[PDB]
């Protein structure tokens, strides 16, 4: 009916997508072999949003795996639920970028994007009414940010009407995986501010904080982090996939969250997250969900919400719940913290309800908050970018591949003016 | 000095027949509405 | 059910080995004769 | 994802002897050459039941090459891969670079071309040599020059063995090292120094072997190389290929000289005595007492750092350790690089060789960092090259075998320019 | 010799995909003068008949220029 | 039913391909055995001259 | 009733015809020894088109195998399905072509064409209602290009009204199987544009591309390519041999595909062609068939069809289906690609349906596309021809046998103004 | 189909002995002459169970012919086929061309006529000889002239052994070679050079035979000829006959000189160590050091190449290897031909002989190519012919036997014209 295709870029994208597809396949009740074995008939009615029926109850995902090195694809394929991905969708290079935005966006892109575009065009024309594209990647790498970014630009040029989600894992100062993180991130944000429809900003330090303080785990592996991200994505698409009291699709969320076209960078959380012993000590009520959903130590980005103003907010609820309590909680939260909400938009919050909770849970919620506290992150990345670029460090690896300094200057200009507009609206 | 395997599939008990022309598949002997005698 | 004759339906054996052998039979030839010769096809 | 290694010189091919024993033990290949596809990045499988390494040992003294030919790994190595000459360069850069190099480099390149042609996903070449000698210096430099001009942009990882500051074996090694580094500047992508007294100190102190030989040194070098290619060989939580070091450790085209270090290096008794955790192994990898190069970064500024983790390692605690290292001001970074770290993690712990000296551990770390104490090392070397060059000692040799004074002057001034380079960059 | 564009197969005929791994021969692909200038391009149409710039038995005529 | 028939054909083809691969391995082993048995260096018409 | 007389020329023609006859024998259910063993009598109804009853269910192919060396025929007869061919149909040559168009067209033809024409005339007048001739050969070889070409000329002179199909395999620069490829191909096409009615262009480059991108085989020997071509021509002629809802014969296809008398060079494709690892992941529907049909990766020519405009297209379907889905897919694929179809011809696609799919398949399709992209390969052959002809390379082997260089000049002029008229019509 | 082989001289009949031993082993024919129909192209069947080779060994010294007559193949060869003279030419082209050739050529031609009208589908003639001698040069050229005037259009392949550049077993061999080539120019249709020194280098390098004799050279020449003619006897996916090379390998009527190479020439140990597939055997075929003529294709430009493949070979990988060779910049073609390759494939793998040196392989490749390196060889030969003819050395022998200086002058001018032809054609 309404169709979402998935595009996974880089190692981070491939691993997050592997966990996401495991979660979604379990939710729709299909075995790791790929056949359907669900109980309720509610699972069949909306599997087409992610899967395609092949032969006698065999469903394959509508996903495009994409990187430049065999290793991540082999790791994904070896594991369980790795037998459901169609081999024709493994668009795949042989050399490797190496955290080089120029390599992943100008040299290897020019020779891989033909196959990438052919695969995505086939997969987007196979369905009848495409809802939008959903891309998963990180902004620090070369083949994840560069390749995925060029694909985003071409897709926006080709299909300029359909929706677009970008789950982007940005860097944070404390642990910096690559020395060229700001060089990559500034250019990626340059392209995202003009091509992407909406972006969900994920942060590894925030995920570590969640798994350390909240979950109280001992070894919070990337499997756990990717599972949290997959839960967020599934909660985003739950309203499309299942019937609800107050339906809300991706376009509805975008139009109710974005007041101006350049402000489409959201900060995301998920509830409930309780510690392994404190699960029994807590209640399962809408107030208990919202009093953790609005918490600052629960969001999945390194941006304090109380340093700025909530421009808009969105709450997606799951479970047999009461709209009276949902609306009352939203109004009470908005009224108590009267200074963190922008003045010229009454009822900054959009809320929706679905009647199918995640498996094993009675009730759940997801939060998408478009605030003006993300310019903190933008300024923090911009300062490091300017700090290296003023002295021309690590610049030859980009210059000797086709890029000029005008690209860097214009990316800096766009990042700076986006910071300025977030500041003025604050 | 110091993998998933699947069993092979079996042919269906009901073998499909490809020799089904549309004419012979849609035009078979049919009967209906036996004649009714006139009333008095 | 015999395996059908379709493009993707073939096993891959080494080309060098064959039970029958790779001798090229002279079943089709000419008689020496004279400046005009005769084609001969032998069973 | 195949990477090929070439060993130039008596030191290079002994390091190869250690490394290939380690690789055979890691991939479970008997020395006869067959197991009783992770191997595919080092060994190529010929036909049925035989794996041959992707390497060439090239050297001029035949003694060690025939030692290899008649040792235990007689059948593992392809006969053509073992290249041997008839006479040495005799610690003469000119002799090994102009006279015999021009005769042997052609066959060396001819075999390297065949290896690369057989390769499918070539990551790059990596060279093993000691600059103090004559063969590995002269024809090593010549081979690097021609390989660079033939392939252009492929990653050439040079694990060079520089002479120690005080411990020495020759007298012309300042000349050889200067004349080799001058050509190494413009052709090697990534270069890693390895001094011998540093490894001697490591073995004496941590591995408590009071009378070590070159075998232990080569074993530690092989451990380092295995840790550095473990990401390609085995899957991990955050894997890394060889290409990323170029982009993440070389801020300027001439500054590629990095300090390798490894931790833990502990005995079978200290292993029983102490536990090994990510925090303390990261802390110990920053000590001068566990470095493979005899220099102190206490006077330097860390331009960049790459951390490779093997074994029972999760991302949270390595993030915590890196964060604490950054927050504390004990070590300081160049202010043009706040993002000076690069982490990578792999699942397989390092293996242990029978007859070795290391105990098996849960986790290990290999650091490849870039700083300015290397700039100190180059000036210290220039001192003792300058002393002997003042009176033109030993230079009659090089002139006779075919060099001139212009090359000496240009090499020395290139090293001086490199000194000024480092001085300005560290500001 | 020259390598003409295939328009369907040149992606698989890329030099790296053929395990060459050194700097490839660019003369064969640049002496062709495609419309785009790269190996993905269309040739220029030709018209008329070609004259004999050579004499018999492969000897160039005096008028036509040649490399020494 | 048609899908199942195609699956059966594919499985039969895969089994026969496995048999062919086993034949290939046996062939390689056989030629190596022949090389080691009769093609060895010390069995030549010039071994007397080229003897070590 | 309508009769197709088969002709095989050269090595490639002989092998292709052998595979074609094996496939047709399997399809019609006649065993290699030559006896009918079919299940349904739908096969018996149209066996006269390819076979003649000899003695008690003994059917022999209506084919003539012809070349200048019996070397290939010896292997063809020694292989399976070798006893079916009548011994009288073989034609022998003792000298050999030696890859010389002159040797195949002026010297050996002058004495072997009488015998081949006698055989062809006897076989064509044995039947009562002839439909046409179908000749399979090459454009690079000597006895396949030249001698088959002169046979084409003679047959057109004798029987001008009957249909003629010419399956010709053309050379490519990358697959340089011979050195005089331009010299043979240019003159062969110069004769074909004036004699042949319609030519199917084939090439090993596209054959390899198909068998590695769709089939994903490991060791595709020439048998696989010959099987592909055989299945293609069988799908072409299936309408003559089996009843269908909307029949389309050779003349109908030619008149629906040829707008102008000189525009008779088509590119062909076959579908479905799926790997054995993807036959479990895919389905078999008309949209799936059409998507693979219109993909340029399934084409069998060294010319990307999207480099130009589709003049006409034809789709022959096999299997039980719905005409509504068939024609809606045709209309959709024609309207979505508004730039690849000519403007002054509405409804560029002609479709036909037959109710008998190939054995083992539920549904199949065949595509014949008369586009303007074939001028790309024509230019790539013409420029090679000019480059060689400028400096008399290998010209003496042709000059010393009788022909003039006016031959080369006129062939060049015809091929050049033909590509010019393609460019004009594009 | 039939093709017949004629051998002229000491080299010709010895390589013929080796080639016929290989043919009998290939077709399973006992040395008696009967099996315990592909033989029809080489052996005519007489009566019941008897195969007579279609060849003639003709020479002037009775010793080497009587060696064959009393060898193990007494019953294989028909007695009349072995033509033998009474006195040698003694390394004198003129003596063998005017004084004994005029007496032996009539009988040789009669025997050739009998063989030709015995055979039915005659593919052609192939000649074996060494141009450095007297018998193989003089009366060999005379016999080729008479064959050209008798048949003309039929293919006459030549496998001729030119004198080596520096390794020499004669003195007047420049005179003999020049005077033989002057007549070979317009009578031989396709000629293949074979150099003893190049074959010596091949045996030393690849077959690691330190001191090979002429038998090994003859054995590998037999392997080459069998590999290039096996398509007539064994069915293959893409077969090829003798007439093809005429059209696809000779761009101009007087440029017919072909460099030949074969791969793999690999011993039993390196065969066990190394995998032999299409890609690397194709690369070894084009590798300059594996050419059986002592010259270098890098100095010149390729005109055309012909690639015979035998054994387990599919078309896709040979096509891919050809594409890789085309895209490689190491070798370059002339600016004429964008399609300079001719491939052929045969199913039958090469056979092995007991006591030989070539290990059994799954696949093999024979390349026959054309370039201007032939022009370089001719220039080298011309220089050392000029050195001798400047001072009128050894001329009195020829003058006394009966020729004159006109032949010398016209041959020298013809060779100079050949050099000019190569120079202009390669432009
Ligand atoms: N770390 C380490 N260094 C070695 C080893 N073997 C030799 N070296 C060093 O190599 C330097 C001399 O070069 P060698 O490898 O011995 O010989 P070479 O490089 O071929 O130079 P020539 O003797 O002139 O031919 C000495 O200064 C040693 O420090 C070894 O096994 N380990
Ligand atoms: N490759 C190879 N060359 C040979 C062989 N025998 C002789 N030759 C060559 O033949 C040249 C001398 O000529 P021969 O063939 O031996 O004798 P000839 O041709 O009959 O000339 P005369 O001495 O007049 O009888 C030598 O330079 C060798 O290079 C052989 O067995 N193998
Ligand atoms: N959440 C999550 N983040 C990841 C994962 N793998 C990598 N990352 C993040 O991605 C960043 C680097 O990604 P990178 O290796 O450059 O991706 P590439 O473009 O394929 O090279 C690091 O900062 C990691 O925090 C994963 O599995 N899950
Ligand atoms: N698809 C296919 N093509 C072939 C086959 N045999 C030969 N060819 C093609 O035919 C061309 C050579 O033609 P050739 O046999 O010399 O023609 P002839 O000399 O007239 O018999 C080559 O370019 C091959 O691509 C085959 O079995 N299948
Ligand atoms: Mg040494
Ligand atoms: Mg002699």
């Amino acid at each position: 009916m309404r169709e979402i295709v998935h595009i996974q870029g880089g190692q981070c994208g491939n691993q997050i997508g592997a966990k996401f597809w495991e979660v979604v396949s379990d939710e729709h009740g299909i075995d790791p072999t790929g056949t359907y074995h669900g109980d309720s008939d509610l699972q069949l009615e909306r599997i087409n949003v992610y899967f395609n029926e092949a032969t006698g109850g065999r469903y394959v995902p509508r996903a495009i795996l994409m990187d430049l090195e065999p290793g991540t694809m082999d790791s994904v394929r070896s594991g369980p639920y790795g037998q459901i991905f169609r081999p024709d969708n493994f668009v795949f290079g042989q050399t490797g970028a190496g955290n080089n935005w120029a390599k992943g966006h100008y040299t290897e892109g020019a020779e891989l994007i033909d196959s990438v575009l052919d695969v995505v065009r086939k997969e987007a024309e196979s369905c009848d009414c495409l809802q939008g594209f959903q891309v998963c990647h990180s902004l620090g790498g070369g083949t994840g940010s560069g390749m995925g970014t060029l694909l985003i630009s071409k897709i926006r040029e080709e299909y300029p009407d359909r929706m677009m989600l970008t789950f982007s894992v940005v860097p944070s100062p404390k642990v910096s995986d690559t020395v060229v993180e700001p060089y990559n991130a500034t250019l990626s944000v340059h392209q995202l501010v003009e091509n992407a429809d909406e972006c969900m900003v994920l942060d590894n330090e925030a995920l570590y904080d969640i798994c350390f303080r909240t979950l109280k785990l001992t070894t919070p592996t990337f499997g756990d982090l990717n599972h949290l991200i997959s839960a967020v994505m599934s909660g985003i698409t739950c309203c499309l996939r299942f019937p609800g009291q107050l339906n809300a699709d991706l376009r509805k969320l975008a139009v109710n969250l974005i007041p101006f076209p350049r402000l489409h960078f959201f900060m995301v959380g998920f509830t409930p997250l309780t510690s392994r012993g404190s699960q029994q000590y807590r209640a399962l009520t809408v107030p208990e969900l919202t009093q953790q959903m609005w918490d600052a130590k629960n969001m999945m980005c390194a941006a304090d919400p109380r340093h700025g103003r909530y421009l808009t907010a969105s709450a997606l609820f799951r479970g047999r719940m009461s709209t009276k309590e949902v609306d009352e909680q939203m109004l009470n939260v908005q009224n108590k913290n009267s200074s963190y909400f922008v003045e010229w938009i009454p009822n900054n919050v959009k809320s929706s309800v679905c009647d199918i909770p995640p498996k094993g849970l009675k009730m759940s919620a997801t939060f998408i908050g478009n605030s003006t506290a993300i310019q903190e992150m933008f300024k923090r990345v911009s300062e490091q970018f300017t700090a290296m670029f003023r002295r021309k460090a690590f610049l030859h690896w980009y210059t000797g591949e086709g890029m000029d300094e005008m690209e860097f200057t214009e990316a800096e200009s766009n990042m700076n003016d986006l910071v300025s507009e977030y500041q003025q609206y604050q | 000095m110091a993998r998933p395997t699947r069993n092979a599939t079996a042919p269906p008990p009901a073998m499909p027949s490809i020799y089904d022309t549309t004419y012979r598949a849609h035009y078979i002997p049919k009967e209906g509405e036996p004649r009714v005698g006139p009333g008095t | 059910p015999p395996i059908p004759k379709l493009p993707g339906y073939t096993v891959c054996l080494p080309q060098s080995l064959s039970d029958k052998g790779f001798k090229k039979g002279q079943t089709l030839t000419y008689v020496n004769g004279y400046q005009r010769e005769d084609a001969l096809a032998q069973v | 994802r195949e990477v090929i290694s070439i060993h130039i010189g008596q030191a290079g091919i002994q390091v190869g002897n250690a490394c290939w024993e380690l690789y055979c033990l890691e991939h479970g290949i008997q020395p006869d050459g067959q197991m009783p596809d992770a191997f595919n990045t080092f060994f190529s499988e010929t036909g049925a039941g035989k794996h041959v390494p992707r390497c060439i040992f090239l050297d001029l003294e035949p003694t060690v090459v025939d030692e290899v030919r008649t040792g235990t790994y007689r059948q593992l190595f392809h006969p053509e891969q073992l290249i041997s000459g008839k006479e040495d360069a005799a610690n003469n850069f000119a002799r090994g670079h102009y006279t015999i190099g021009k005769e042997i480099v052609d066959l060396a390149l001819d075999r390297i071309r065949k290896l690369a042609d057989n390769c499918t996903g070539l990551q790059g070449f990596l060279v093993f040599n000691a600059v103090g000698g004559g063969t590995g210096s002269g024809l090593g430099s010549l081979l690097l020059e021609r390989l660079s001009v033939d392939y252009g942009k492929k990653s050439k990882l040079g694990f060079t063995v520089y002479p120690s500051p005080q411990v020495s074996t020759a007298v012309v090694e300042p000349y050889n090292s200067v004349l080799s580094t001058h050509s190494l500047l413009e052709h090697t992508d990534v270069a890693v120094m390895l001094d011998n007294e540093a490894i001697y100190d490591i073995c004496r102190r941590s591995l408590d072997i009071e009378r070590p030989t070159y075998t232990n040194l080569n074993r530690l070098i092989a451990q380092v190389i295995s840790s550095l290619t473990a990401s390609l060989r085995f899957d991990g939580a955050l894997n890394v290929d060889i290409t990323e070091f170029q982009t993440n450790l070389v801020p300027y085209p001439r500054i590629h000289f990095m300090l390798s270090s490894y931790a833990p290096i502990i005995s079978a008794e200290k292993a029983y005595h102490e536990q090994l955790s990510v925090a303390e192994i990261t802390n110990a990898a920053f000590e001068p007492a566990s470095m493979m190069v005899k220099c102190d970064p206490r006077h330097g500024k860390y331009m960049a750092c790459c951390l490779m983790y093997r074994g029972d390692v999760v991302p949270k605690d390595v993030n915590a350790s890196v964060a604490t290292i950054k927050t504390k001001r004990t070590i300081q970074f160049v202010d043009w690089c706040p993002t000076g770290f690069k982490c990578g993690i792999n699942y397989q712990p390092p293996t242990v060789v029978p007859g070795g000296d290391l105990a098996k551990v849960q986790r290990a770390v290999c650091m490849i960092s870039n700083s300015t104490a290397i700039g100190e090392i180059f000036s210290r070397l220039d001192h003792k090259f300058d002393l002997m060059y003042a009176k033109r000692a030993f230079v009659h040799w090089y002139v006779g075998e075919g060099m001139e004074e212009g090359e000496f002057s240009e090499a020395r001034e290139d090293l001086a320019a490199l000194e000024k380079d480092f001085e300005e960059v560290g500001a | 010799s020259r390598s003409y564009p295939g328009e369907q197969v040149e992606h698989a005929f890329n030099s790296k995909r053929l395990k060459n791994w050194e700097v490839p021969a660019v003369d064969k692909s640049q002496a062709i003068s495609t419309s785009t200038g790269t190996r993905f391009g269309t040739l220029q149409p030709r018209s008329g008949r070609t004259q004999f710039i050579v004499d018999d038995n492969g000897h160039l005529k005096s008028g036509v220029p040649k490399l020494e | 039913a048609f899908a199942r028939l195609t699956a059966y054909f594919d499985d039969q083809l895969t089994l026969m391909q496995q048999e062919a691969d086993q034949i290939r391995k046996a062939y390689n082993h056989d030629t190596e055995a022949f090389r080691q048995q009769q093609q060895l260096k010390h069995t030549r018409r010039e071994w007397d001259i080229n003897r070590p």
